RNA sequence: GGUACCUAACCAGAAAGCCACGGCUAACUACGUGCCAGCAGCCGCGGUAAUACGUAGGUGGCAAGCGUUGUCCGGAAUUA
RNA sequence: GGUGGUGCAUGGUUGUCGUCAGCUCGUGUCGUGAGAUGUUGGGUUAAGUCCCGCAACGAGCGCAACCCUUGAUCUUAGUUG
RNA sequence: AGACCAAUGCCAUGUACGUCGCACUCGGAAGAC
């Protein structure tokens, strides 16, 4: 069938678990409870776009930062949505959790956003060429080193399903060495269901 | 929390590309919010004017901002055009 | 409603004023506000021959009888044409101000007259002759309209002449470059009725 | 003799065409378009390109119009005398009509023609009916027709013994 | 033939339809149907998500006419 | 709420040729166009691997390497060895 | 230059097309020493 995911083969040689923490005899709920806080952060906050979240479990109290740029308005006069929040991760984790939020720099290279959003104006109905295209273009000014993107389902023409993509400079997924960042989203129209994938190399690692 | 930055109470945008520009004065707003500043103002261009009347429509339907207004004459006319937020 | 409905169908209001394009631009039914393909090499030129039809309200056959008058005609092929629809008469009272709608124009000259060098107008063939003093008296002189008509200033170009306490006037000498062209993209209907 | 691309030039696309390349893994799907460039007044050329997709392709026909022009000779905004189209089964009739008639012709030749802003032609396809060889036979044309002063010139003449 | 004409008064009331909407060729969607019922000038559509069948809306074209058929000439440089 | 159908509406998945060395593109030439040239020729390699030629010049996915393990040794640390 | 191989059931197989960049204002009194 298809590849592997460039982003799974490079865990642990390249790429950080994104839950550093070590749990023994308690692996199995605290694994759970890291799925359902991932989720309720994904589904609270998707209008500020999250990227990936890293969970640190430092004497069994959960502790969290959260990636991406556009969370400059939940950092500012929404402190009290912070602490909000967080009291509801209190209220759904039982022992506490304090959280932190990064910024990022060059957001547009980063692929969970990026997927999130083709799968926006896929759903805002722009032709999937001009989508493609611009946010193409947009990460190769960036300064990303190769950039392909990738779309499946059906692109207007309902009776017959197909896939288009575009790309150039390098994006050598056979190479380990590379960096390389992963996403999927799935963006639903009235159509049914209308697949995004898009994957960015950024230079090797030395 | 970040705490390494400073936020500018102005921004100009003369010279340069309408869909490139939307997504760094949406970064520029999330970046007063963060400062907490009531007013800014994002200085435009004249000529092709596409922009200039660009984006006014974009902060109407922006979630952090009001209005956005032209200047006064005590200010200088038209050569500045404010924004405020929530 | 004709005039809202062929505004929006065809892009531009057939009245010459800003209405029926303010807050519907796009098109009637319920696939007009969709983004369009550009029109065809025999739709752009049936568009503007629907432009030149429906903004007088004139029938087909009579469209192709005045072409081929306006072929006969010893001018140019195309200014001819829109130089016969100006000395059309119901045009002709038109830019003489005293119809406000061409649907005004038909139905008052079903009611009205014009005596110049005539005895009653039904039909709006003729042309004013050079140098006849027949003016209009009673049916279209002395009555509501007939003020209502020049309560407001509409403008009388050049090539004709008007005064408005009786409201006649004739066709000057000759007619020359609005009446030519007020913004009519000519010659695709030279081409679409020469297909 | 050629000139640049210092002027604005106007593009019309007359055709894209579908093309197509049997491999191995199957069916190759491809996309050629050719354009008609000029001004309106004395200048016009046309273009090809091959591509996978319509705007890159149609910018690679655009280019190679920019590269190739030719200069149509225009006698009081028509053609001076008889001429006919000849390149491969393409014939086109060029007969210099009088004034206030407009353009006369079928579809890709009154394309390049309306593009070449000539005021009243008219003509016929007598050759095939496919596009390129129309526009190839029609600009073999154009190139041929000369004006009076320099056949003047040929013949040691003035232009008012050969106007009459 | 008391015809047309000429006048007055009553009533916005007595009076618009046909065909097409895949392309050629202007006009798209919903439902039913499911190689069945069917459409068709040509290429062709329909074997359960049919802008091509049949309905409804909407649009388009023309109008006291609108479609179909038959015949003649063009298009047909296809007797040149 | 449907493990009530429709992979011939689908996303996300997976096998297969085949770990085969192929697959393509930008720009430029030639043809008119379909297309070709690059990618063919000489030699070489597990390999479109490489070299020399050559109206092509380059580039990408490929291939190789970069990863893990197994093979030989140095230093560090000697416990539950 | 060298043996012998017969057949493969009606339809129907795809798509393609669609960007748009340029701004800041004008001006009273002032002695002699």
């Amino acid at each position: 069938g298809q590849k592997v995911n460039p982003v799974g083969l490079r865990i642990g040689v390249i790429r950080d678990w994104e839950s550093k923490w070590y749990a023994g005899k308690d692996y199995a709920d605290f694994l759970h409870e890291d799925l359902k806080i991932r989720e309720y952060i994904s589904k609270r906050l998707s209008d500020a776009s999250v990227s990936k979240v890293e969970i640190e479990r430092a004497a069994n109290r959960v502790n969290i930062t959260i990636h991406t740029a556009k969370p400059g308005m939940v950092i500012g006069k929404g402190g009290s949505e912070v602490e909000a929040l967080r009291k509801a991760l209190n209220s759904l984790t039982g022992k506490r959790v304090h959280i932190n939020i990064l910024e990022i720099k060059r957001a547009d290279l980063d692929a969970q956003l990026v997927a999130d959003n083709i799968a926006r104006q896929l759903e805002n109905r722009v032709s999937f060429r001009r989508a493609q295209k611009q946010q193409i273009q947009r990460t190769m000014r960036a300064g990303a080193q190769g950039v392909k993107t990738m779309v499946s389902g059906r692109l207007g023409g309902a009776d017959i399903a197909r896939s288009e993509y575009y790309s150039e400079g390098t994006v050598p997924l056979h190479t380990l060495r590379a960096d390389i960042d992963y996403a999927t989203s799935e963006a639903d129209t009235t159509y049914g269901k209308l697949g995004v994938k898009v994957w960015i190399y950024r230079g090797e690692v030395l | 929390k970040g705490k390494d930055y400073h936020v500018s109470l102005e921004l100009d945008l003369r010279g340069e590309r309408y869909e490139n520009a939307l997504s760094r004065v949406e970064k520029y707003l999330d970046d007063a919010v963060l400062a907490g500043y009531p007013r800014v103002s994002i200085i435009h261009g004249k000529g092709t004017g596409a922009l200039r009347k660009g984006v006014q429509d974009l902060l109407k339907n922006h979630r952090s901002v009001k209005s956005s207004r032209f200047g006064e004459a005590g200010e200088g006319g038209s050569g500045v055009t404010v924004v405020e937020l929530k | 409603g004709p005039s809202w409905k062929l505004s929006r169908r065809l892009g531009i209001s057939l009245s010459g004023t800003g209405k029926e394009l303010e807050k519907r631009p796009y098109a009637p039914g319920p696939h007009g506000p969709g983004q369009r393909k550009k029109l065809s090499e025999y739709g752009l030129q049936l568009q503007e021959k629907q432009k030149l039809r429906h903004m007088y309200g004139v029938n087909e056959r009579q469209f192709r009888t005045l072409f081929d008058k306006a072929g006969k005609l010893a001018g140019k092929h195309g200014e001819n044409f829109m130089i016969l629809l100006d000395s059309r008469l119901d045009n002709v009272v038109y830019k003489l101000g005293l119809a406000r709608t061409r649907r005004q124009a038909r139905q008052l000259v079903n009611h009205g007259h014009i005596l110049v060098d005539g005895s009653r107008v039904d039909i709006p063939s003729y042309l004013v002759k050079p140098g006849q003093t027949i003016g209009v008296r009673e049916k279209s002189r002395n009555l509501s309209i007939i003020k209502e008509s020049v309560e407001v200033n509409n403008f009388v170009p050049e090539y004709l002449t008007f005064d408005a306490e009786k409201l006649e006037g004739t066709f000057t000498r000759l007619p020359e470059r609005s009446e030519l062209a007020p913004e009519i993209n000519e010659a695709l209907i030279v081409e679409f009725y020469s297909r | 003799r050629i000139d640049p691309s210092k002027l604005e030039l106007e593009e019309r696309l007359v055709t894209v065409n579908r093309v197509a390349k049997v491999v191995k893994g199957g069916r190759r799907f491809r996309f050629a378009a050719l354009v008609v460039v000029g001004d309106k007044n004395g200048h016009v050329g046309f273009g090809t390109g091959k591509a996978q997709e319509v705007p890159e392709a149609i910018r690679k026909a655009v280019e190679d119009a920019k590269k190739n022009l030719i200069e149509v000779p225009m006698v009081g905004t028509t053609i001076p005398h008889e001429i006919i189209g000849r390149f491969g089964a393409g014939n086109i009739l060029l007969k210099p009509a009088s004034e206030g008639t407009g353009v006369i012709a079928g579809g890709p030749v009154r394309a390049v023609l309306e593009l070449a802003g000539v005021a009243d032609i008219l003509s016929k396809s007598l050759g095939s009916n496919t596009p390129i060889n129309m526009i190839r036979a029609t600009l073999q044309g154009l190139s041929e027709l000369k004006r009076a002063e320099d056949v003047a010139k040929l013949r040691g003449k003035s232009v008012e013994e050969l106007l009459g």
